[PDB]
RNA sequence: UUGUUAGGACCUAAACUCAAUAACGAAAGUAAUUCUAGUCAUUUAUAAUACACGACAGCUAAGACCCAAACUGGGAUUAGAUACCCCACUAUGCUUAGCCAUAAACCUAAAUAAUUAAAUUUAACAAAACUAUUUGCCAGAGAACUACUAGCCAUAGCUUAAAACUCAAAGGAC
């Protein structure tokens, strides 16, 4: 890294800096005064104070990018959100007043609740003991649990789709189908948990 | 005006009574804790058998028969049989120095019996029988 | 000679190591269930996961079930290690094994992991069903 | 110099002065933060003042003696003395 | 077998603390040396080995007491440096 | 079979703690209790071809027998187990009479009277060194706790104890 270890990660929260001084906890208040005598890293190219910036979606975009083609990956995600909004608008208009209430037309809220529904609590780490492969139940961190949900989605769409379908049309159909807890990605989560149950005895190894 | 660890003296008058019973009357829980099996027998103060249990009778086998959790099950089983016969307070005479020496006493408490005292009767010869030869391993 | 004496400054293995490991675990468990080793060691109420003796027989490693609190574990580690030399004595003196290796105490936090998994697993969504040395050159004037 | 045969006549001549100062203050008998945002001189700077090679143990011992001087009541002469061994922290 | 039962090696439970009674009985049976005696008496220790063991314990106890005495004799001299700077 | 017995019988075998003690005895050896018998003065050292003793194992005869345990059988283990681990059991360990006379029988220190300085680590390591007295013993290693000889209750035994021949080392302490 070109940043010496003394450099501090930048804080790009607009409200935090403009809060009244008394509203800040003394711990947060201390850090502000300390940072006045520290070095601050320059903000990344994708780090802005925008109100429309969602960290979860920004991470999902980078996990789809190939060979540093961020423009294409962001375009595919933008087309996905639109493809999900347009699919719910059609359903909303073609639904009764009672059904209309339940229908969710916010793509950002369908994306977050979809991913959360695909996150596995426990995991399986494959081990080799005595010349056989004994995979054993494991607990997953908040970072590992989130990564697995995003990775499983980007891999179902990339592979298990017809040749002429496009990613904005397969991903939209999966975020919505996962959002209802019926997609194949949800089955991947269910299979992970069911195997861990089977290997309950092998946890010791 | 303090508690005495020493038990009541037989043949004297004491103010200590449990469930309207004197110390000499409280039934006795005989625990034989060996290195393989932990047996338990509960008897009345007149030497009449009321409950019996052991790691073997519970269903443990071989090396499991000589674990702490195996003896705990044996005590809970002996307690339940004793509680049915009408026993609430027991005097614990624990012979043996095996793994389920304490666990057998813990199971009896979990089973609803109230231990008022703990005696030890581990055989200690005063000079006796030549023990078997040391194991070479 | 007391000061001199006590200063002390200066498939066979597979089956043998499956008996020493079992017996040493059986024996050390009994040692720690009484104040025989120490009163401090008795109150720690330590449990033993397993004993692993090295193939060389250089050391005997005893795995004890670690707890949640680091302070509790740090204290238990110091007390257990200080008395390990004494524990070995007690096993040779009761004639458990004629020769016992230096005892080492290793931590076993696996019991905590298994409890965690069962917690999550119950809560999980399963889903619907010589020449140079010699003076010859010196004495001849060559050097 | 009377301390020549010590091998560190300049280090020990300085430790002789500071130890005599400490004794007079202790025999003779406020806030000690007369100077702020200052640091003790590093070993390399001390070695330059003495003009002799010092070890880490020699530097560590010198600082402890200077600290004890600050703890005790200090007249303006002492404050000027300890000032010599205080270098303004880079700003 | 001829003595009175329940006088010897008997502790009494205080307020239903059955574990504390047992833990005290263990400290009794260990301080009195019954624990070591029962453990050692599991297998036969031969007279030559018993004498070697007892001679070693005695010399081990003498050396551990004298070394503690040397440490405790200089426990008081471990204080703050009076002659700091010299 | 097991557990309990403040039931009975037995008096086999061994003597916890004390003993963190250092006593007694020529050595071997000896520590549950009581009682009886009993250790004692030769100036001191110095003894065999004589006399008397001498752990354990072993032999002989009649008993005892709780427990332990060569051997033996069974079970497991391992490529093999003729072992180590588990179970059963015998000689044997005990008593009464003899016999055998062997130990790393070692404090690896002969006994006795000195001295602590003789400018003594007088190698080193043990256990500071050293003088005198008397006896025993030793003279490179292996061959050799052997062969032969004599004595012995010993008969696959003990004590006594060489040579041929081979090597240039063997050995001790760091
Ligand atoms: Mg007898
Ligand atoms: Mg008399
Ligand atoms: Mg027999
Ligand atoms: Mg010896
Ligand atoms: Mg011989
Ligand atoms: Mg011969
Ligand atoms: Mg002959
Ligand atoms: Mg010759």
């Amino acid at each position: 890294s070109r940043y010496a270890p003394e450099f501090r990660e930048p804080l790009i929260d607009k409200e935090y800096y403009r809060k009244p001084v008394a509203e800040l906890t003394e711990e947060e208040k201390y850090d502000q005064e300390l940072k006045k005598t520290q070095f601050i890293k320059a903000a990344a190219a994708t780090e802005t104070s925008s109100v429309f910036a969602d960290p979860v979606i920004s991470k999902f975009t980078n996990m789809m990018m190939k060979g540093g083609n961020k423009v294409l990956a962001r375009s595919l995600m933008a087309q996905t959100l639109e493809a999900v909004k347009r699919k719910q608008f059609e359903k909303y208009r073609a639904a009764s007043a009672e059904e209309q209430a339940t229908i969710e037309r916010n793509p950002y809220r369908i994306f977050h609740e979809a991913l959360k529904n695909c996150e596995p609590v426990i995991g399986l780490v494959p081990i080799l003991k005595g010349g056989h492969f004994y995979q054993v139940p494991v607990p997953l961190a908040d970072r590992r649990r989130r990564f697995l949900a995003m990775k499983w989605m980007i891999t179902e769409c990339r592979e298990n789709k017809p040749r002429r379908t496009l990613m904005p049309e397969k991903l939209s159909h999966e975020l919505l189908e996962a959002f209802h807890n019926r997609g194949p990605v949800i089955k991947r989560k269910h299979n992970m948990h069911k195997m861990a149950e089977a290997n309950r005895a092998l946890a010791h190894y | 005006s303090r508690f005495s660890l020493y038990p009541p003296v037989p043949g004297q008058e004491s103010s200590l009574q449990w469930a309207g019973m004197k110390f000499e009357d409280v039934p006795i829980a005989h625990i034989k804790a060996t290195y393989n099996n932990t047996q338990i027998q509960v008897v009345s103060a007149t030497n009449a058998s009321l409950a019996r249990a052991s790691c073997g009778t519970e269903g443990f086998r071989n090396a499991k028969k000589g674990t702490g959790i195996a003896a705990q099950t044996a005590g809970i089983a002996a307690a339940a049989k004793a509680t049915g016969k009408g026993v609430t307070h027991i005097r614990v005479v624990v012979k043996g120095m095996g793994p389920g020496r304490w666990s057998a006493i813990k199971g009896l408490t979990m089973g609803g019996l109230e231990v008022i005292s703990i005696t030890d009767n581990t055989p200690v010869p005063h000079x006796g029988c030549r023990p078997r030869k040391a194991r070479r391993l | 000679n007391l000061l001199k004496k006590f200063a002390s400054k200066t498939k066979e293995d597979s089956i043998r190591l499956r008996v020493l490991n079992g017996l040493l675990y059986k024996s050390l468990t009994e040692l720690l269930c009484t104040p025989q080793v120490s009163q401090e060691v008795y109150d720690l109420n330590v449990e033993l996961s397993k004993v692993s003796v090295t193939s060389d027989f250089s050391a005997c490693r005893v795995y004890w079930k670690t707890g949640v609190s680091a302070e509790q574990n740090k204290h238990t580690e110091s007390v257990l290690q200080r008395s390990a030399a004494y524990m070995r004595h007690l096993l040779i003196s009761q004639q458990t094994l004629r020769n016992v290796p230096p005892i080492v105490f290793v931590q076993d936090k696996r019991d905590l992991v298994l409890a965690e998994v069962d917690r999550l697993l119950a809560e999980a969504d399963f889903g619907p069903p010589h020449r140079d040395a010699s003076p010859r050159s010196f004495l001849l004037g060559e050097e | 110099h009377f301390l020549f045969y010590t091998g560190k006549q300049s280090y020990y001549s300085l430790m002789h002065d500071v130890y005599g100062k400490v004794m007079q203050l202790e025999k003779h008998r406020a806030e000690s933060r007369d100077l702020i945002g200052s640091r003790w001189l590093i070993k390399e700077e001390l070695e330059e003042m003495l003009v002799e090679k010092l070890s880490d143990e020699d530097y560590a011992q010198f600082i402890r003696l200077l600290e004890k001087l600050l703890t005790l009541p200090c007249g303006p002469a002492e404050e000027e003395f300890v000032q010599r061994f205080r270098r303004s922290v880079t700003i | 077998a001829k003595h009175l039962k329940f006088i010897a090696r008997t502790v009494m439970v205080q307020e239903g603390n059955v574990e504390g009674a047992y833990r005290t009985l263990n400290r009794i049976l260990t301080t009195d040396g019954l624990t070591e005696v029962i453990s050692r008496r599991r297998y036969y220790e031969k007279p030559c080995r018993r004498r070697q063991r007892e001679s070693y314990e005695t010399c081990r106890r003498i050396y551990n007491m004298e070394m503690a005495r040397k440490i405790n004799f200089l426990m008081r001299k471990n204080r703050a440096d009076p002659w700091l700077g010299c």
